[PDB]
This record gives C-alpha cells, structure tokens and sequence, in this order.
C-alpha cells in the first residue's frame, strides 16, 4: 500500500491522516524503518501538500514525538539516524513550520550533536542555519559550546570544518558575537590540523577555515587568541618533530617539513592580519611612479620574507 | 492489434494537441520577451541620453 | 637568474585560484555529449540562477591580469571575489574551445533541467572529477545533490542531497562546488606531480625557500 | 470490414499527427532564434549601462 499510495504525479488529505496513524503508534517492526525509508522520497515529493493546510506541523511534533522515548523500543541508533534524514529534508519549508516548531526541532538537533553520530545532524544543521537563521542565532552559542566536546572525530571531520565555514560566509548572521564564539571555534578547528592524523585534504580545509574566521574575526580582540592559536599550534606539533617548534608569538614583542610550512604560513596570516585588515596588493599612486621610474633598485631576503628598495633619480623632473 | 494502435494513435493525437496549445503559450511567453525586449530599448533611448 | 626567479615567484597570487565550470542540460540534450555543449541557451531558472551566482564581471584590458584563459576571449564571465577564492565561472552560453575548458576544470557545474538523471558520463572531459546535480521543483525549493568519480568518493561524500530555496540556491551551490574543487585539487597534489600546491602560500613559501637553496 | 475501417481511422490521425508536428516543428525552430535573438540585444544593453 504505502508503496504504491507514495507515487501520486497528476483525491488527497486523507493518505495524509493514514501516514500520521501509521507513524503514531509504533509497530515496532521492519515496517517501522520501512516507512521511514518511505518517507524521504516523500519529502522529494513532499510537493502535494499546496492542497494540505499545514498539518505537516503536527507530524513534525509527531517527528520529534517519537524522536525520543522508549515508547519507540515498546535499531533505535537506526531509528535517530533515519529519522534525522527525514526532518532534515523536512526542514526545507521554513515558512509552513511553525515558529516555536522550528524552536524545537532547533533544540532536537542539539540533543542529536550528542549521539552515536550527529554527521547528517551537524549538516541539516548547516542547512536550516542558511535557511532560517533567525531560529539559529539563540542556538549558536551554546551549540559551539557543545560542539567544543566531540573531540577529534576523523568521521564528522568534514562536515563540521564545512559547516564552519559556510557559516562565517553569513556574516549577518553572527553579525554579533564574543570572544568565548571564537575562541571556541578555533579550539575546536586546532586539532584537525595533524599532520599525521587527519587527511591532507581536512589539513588544508582546516587552515583554511581557521584562517578565514580570523579574518572574519572582530579587530578588537584579536590578538587574543594569537598565543592560543600557536599553542594549539604547537600542541599540534607535539610529537612530530621539535627541531625549532619554539612558541615564537609576537605577544612578547607586541613529511613533517610539510606541518613546518604549515606553521609559517598560518602565523604568518595572522601577522599580516593582526592589528588591521589590509588587501594583500600594492597599487602604487601616479606620484609614486614618476617620482621613482627607472629608480635605483636592490632586493634581499632578510629571512623568508623578501625586502625591495627602490631609490628616485628624479626622471620625471628632467623630463 | 489494429484498435490497439487505434488507441495508440488517440492519446498521440492528444499529446500532440497538448505540446500544440503549450507551445502557443510558450510563443507568448516568447513575444512577452519581445515587449521585455523593446522596455529594454527604451532603457537604450534613456541610456544613450 | 634569481631576477627572473623574482619575476615567476611573484606572479602566483596569494588570492587562491578557482577555475569552475556550469553547464545545462535539456530534454533532448539529456545523456547527450555532441548536444549539451552544443546550445549556447538555457532554461529560464537557469538564467536567473546564473545572474544570481556572481556579481557582473567584464574582460577587459584595463582590469590587470587577475583572470585566467577561461573568459579571455567572448561573454559576461561571471566571478565572484573574496578574502583568498577567486572563482571564474566559465558559463555554457559563454565561450561565443568551450570543450578544451569546461573539461579541463577539475570539478563543474551541471544544472539539471531536463527532468531525467545524469553521470559523468555526459561528457569526457580532462578532469571533471566530481559533479554537482541541481534539479528545480515545482515551487521555489529545488533539490541539489553530488557524484563523485567513483575514485574519491571516500574523500568527499556523495549520499548529500538537499532541498534549499531561490535565494538560497546558489549560495550554497557554489559553497559545496568550492569544497569539491578543493578536494579535487588536494587529489591531483596527492597524485604527487611537483606542481603548484594548492595552498598558494605554503608554494611561494617553497618558491623562496627554492631561492634559499639555489644561492647556497 | 471492421479491419478496413480502422486502418482508415489510423491513417487520418496519422495524417493529422504529422502536419500537427510540422507545425510544432517551425513555431519552435522560430521560437529559439527569436529568444536568442531578444536576450543578446537585452544582455548587451545591460553591458552598455
């Protein structure tokens, strides 16, 4: 029945009553995730209900009904893991959810972070942050605060580095924040950045966001976190070499090769964005150019860094 | 076979009328673009001021 | 020597590069490869979806040398800047050649619009890794999803669909598209060619500790 | 008897299949340049401002 009942493409509302029973008492058998693995293609389809006047809601609520409960025991990590899928695909009609609804499954979700597995989770998360982000902004302190305590999974190392990073794309939204958020964020980014441990692709991806977010990141408290960084740094670098892995943090003054490289440009980042926020490209006045045209010039390496000096003649006056 | 294909022939015809009259409607849409078009040249007139 | 060393390690930009591509697919164009880079024409959601992925961008000279060969010659070539991505777009209507650079990218974009499914198998290509399938609906919400090439499925996922709405759509399109052309650049460097690191500044970085070693 | 009337009822929708089809066939060989044509100059127009 259900499979041939699930495939209307042109007599509706009333299917809608027999899935809300057929899901309200638990058969507690096979048919249960059959009709959960049902659902979602119902839910690509979930198109015909311009005719069912938001009575989604309360299935919804029945959703996060039997989220939790032993009243669905009566395969429960199957049973979370597959019912996330389906209030995730759910999760598209920001509109007909209701407001206090979105609130819950909001807080569903953060309860799904702690879990056998919040992957899927922590992505939907992603997604209905983009979506409704006005639901999100109460949530997202102390969502990172719970995210602060997953500790170094490989598995949800992607998604959450993505999630991050799609996240500080949407500026307006934590348009306001302080310095625990960031702090947070990067204590959280920190380990992912093994050279050993991790993938090269994460190790990349996981430079790459911490970079962006300190960018991202507020200018005053700023060099805050900068020691905490190169100590999560270097505490990265823990055992994988110590030729020279000294802290080396301007706070005072202010292959593993590979993880070395890694160090220099991170730091080196957040020199040249410390304190300010500057393009990294010189376009030099009209001024500048006949001042110094065809001038004397002389460039060194004081170290990695590499100097050029240039010295007028004076061309443009004798022209 | 041949009142099969006789019904065949049937819903042919009718899709057919159906892709006909559709494609009326997407010939309007298309002479909607064309007035789209021709607000698009007033923007030309006022831009070439 | 270390003169001209000065001038190529100074051309790669600290701006990290994002040669991307987007395609478009029609009802007789599907699982078609003479027929999807044939029309230099869409569909209407594929027009507006296009305008919205980046802000305008020209080809002139007058602008410097911070675009690449894709969108040299014919016409927008949408682009998006930002702190260190740069992403050229390379649209399907654009290139009056189109073979030799939508294949070459290593991921791309194919909108589909036909109504039937979709492979890699569309098109050849050079190196088009990994796909990202986007399909409209009835109303504004439209449903997006990934393939790999059935050889770095295990670094980058492919059992991701979504549902998002019109002015979400090509944000987090191009969002996904960028995380996969990372992963594909980050698979070409594992293939260990000597070639440019993605991570431009760690490759300037070993271009000056290449001078370093060349002096000493 | 039966078999020679349907056969002819066939043979008429096919007839009328066809020349519904040609016509089909120039309104959208029409349809395409048209709007090719429309969304260049538009386009071009918005480069210009």
């Amino acid at each position: 029945a259900f499979d041939f009942l699930l495939l209307l493409r042109a007599p509706y509302s009333l299917l809608f009553r027999v899935l809300l029973q057929c899901l309200k008492q638990e058969s507690d058998w096979k048919v249960l995730k059959l009709v959960l693995g049902r659902l979602p293609e119902s839910l690509r389809y979930k198109v015909l209900i311009f005719t069912s006047p938001c009575s989604v809601d309360q299935l919804c609520s029945a959703l996060c009904s039997m989220l939790s409960g032993p009243k669905t025991l009566e395969s429960r990590t199957d049973l979370h893991l597959a019912v996330v899928p389906v209030l995730t695909a759910l999760i598209s009609y920001h509109n007909y959810l209701d407001k206090t609804k979105q609130r819950e499954m909001v807080y569903c979700l953060e309860q799904g972070l702690i879990h056998r597995c919040a992957s899927q989770c922590v992505v939907a998360l992603s997604i209905c942050s983009v979506e409704m982000p006005d639901i999100i902004i109460k949530a997202l302190p102390v969502l990172v605060v719970k995210l602060t305590h997953i500790s170094a999974t490989a598995s949800m190392a992607v998604p959450l580095l993505e999630f991050l990073s799609t996240l500080a794309r949407l500026p307006h939204l934590y348009r306001n924040f302080a310095a625990e958020q960031y702090a947070s964020v990067f204590a959280i980014s920190l380990p992912y950045t093994n050279p050993s441990k991790f993938n090269q692709y994460i190790v990349c991806l996981a430079h790459h966001v911490i970079a962006m977010w300190f960018i991202r990141c507020r200018l005053p408290f700023r060099k805050d976190f900068v020691p905490f960084i190169t100590k999560g740094l270097r505490s990265n670098v823990l055992l994988s070499f110590d030729d020279t892995p000294e802290k080396d943090s301007f706070r005072a003054r202010s292959l593993k090769n590979l993880h070395l490289e890694l160090t220099e440009t991170c730091l080196d980042m957040m020199a040249r964005y410390v304190f300010s926020n500057f393009t990294a490209v010189p376009k030099r006045s009209p001024v500048g150019e006949f001042l110094l045209a065809g001038g004397r010039t002389k460039t060194w390496l004081v170290g990695n860094k590499l100097v050029t000096v240039t010295t007028s003649v004076g061309t443009g006056t004798r022209s | 076979s041949q009142i099969r294909q006789l019904q065949h022939d049937r819903e042919e015809f009718y899709n057919q009328s159906q892709e006909l009259q559709t494609k009326l409607e997407d010939c309007r849409n298309m002479i909607a673009e064309l007035r789209i078009e021709l607000k698009k040249a007033n923007n030309k007139v006022c831009h070439t001021e | 020597s270390f003169e001209r060393s000065v001038q190529l390690l100074d051309q790669i930009p600290s701006y990290d590069t994002h040669k991307i591509a987007v395609l478009y697919v029609g009802e007789g164009q599907s699982n078609s490869e003479l027929a999807i880079l044939s029309n230099e024409h869409g569909s209407y959601r594929y027009t507006e979806f296009l305008t919205g992925l980046g802000r305008l961008i020209e080809l002139k000279d007058c602008q410097p040398d911070k675009v690449y060969l894709g969108g040299l010659d014919v016409q927008f070539t949408y682009c998006w800047h930002d702190d260190i991505m740069q992403a050229v777009f390379h649209i399907a209507t654009l290139m009056p050649d189109k073979k030799r650079h939508l294949g070459n990218d290593f991921v791309s974009i194919v909108y589909n619009d036909s109504g039937e499914d979709f492979k890699l198998g569309t098109i050849k290509g050079q190196f088009n890794f990994v796909h990202v399938i986007v399909t409209p609906l009835d109303y504004e919400c439209n449903l997006v999803s990934l393939q790999c090439r059935k050889d770095m499925e295990g670094l980058v996922d492919t059992s991701v669909a979504k549902i998002v709405s019109d002015r979400n759509l090509p944000f987090v399109a191009r969002q996904m598209a960028l995380h996969a052309n990372m992963a594909s650049q980050v698979h070409h460097s594992r293939s260990n060619p000597t070639d440019i690191y993605p991570s431009k500044w760690i490759a300037r970085l070993r271009h000056i500790k290449r001078l370093r070693q060349r002096i000493c």
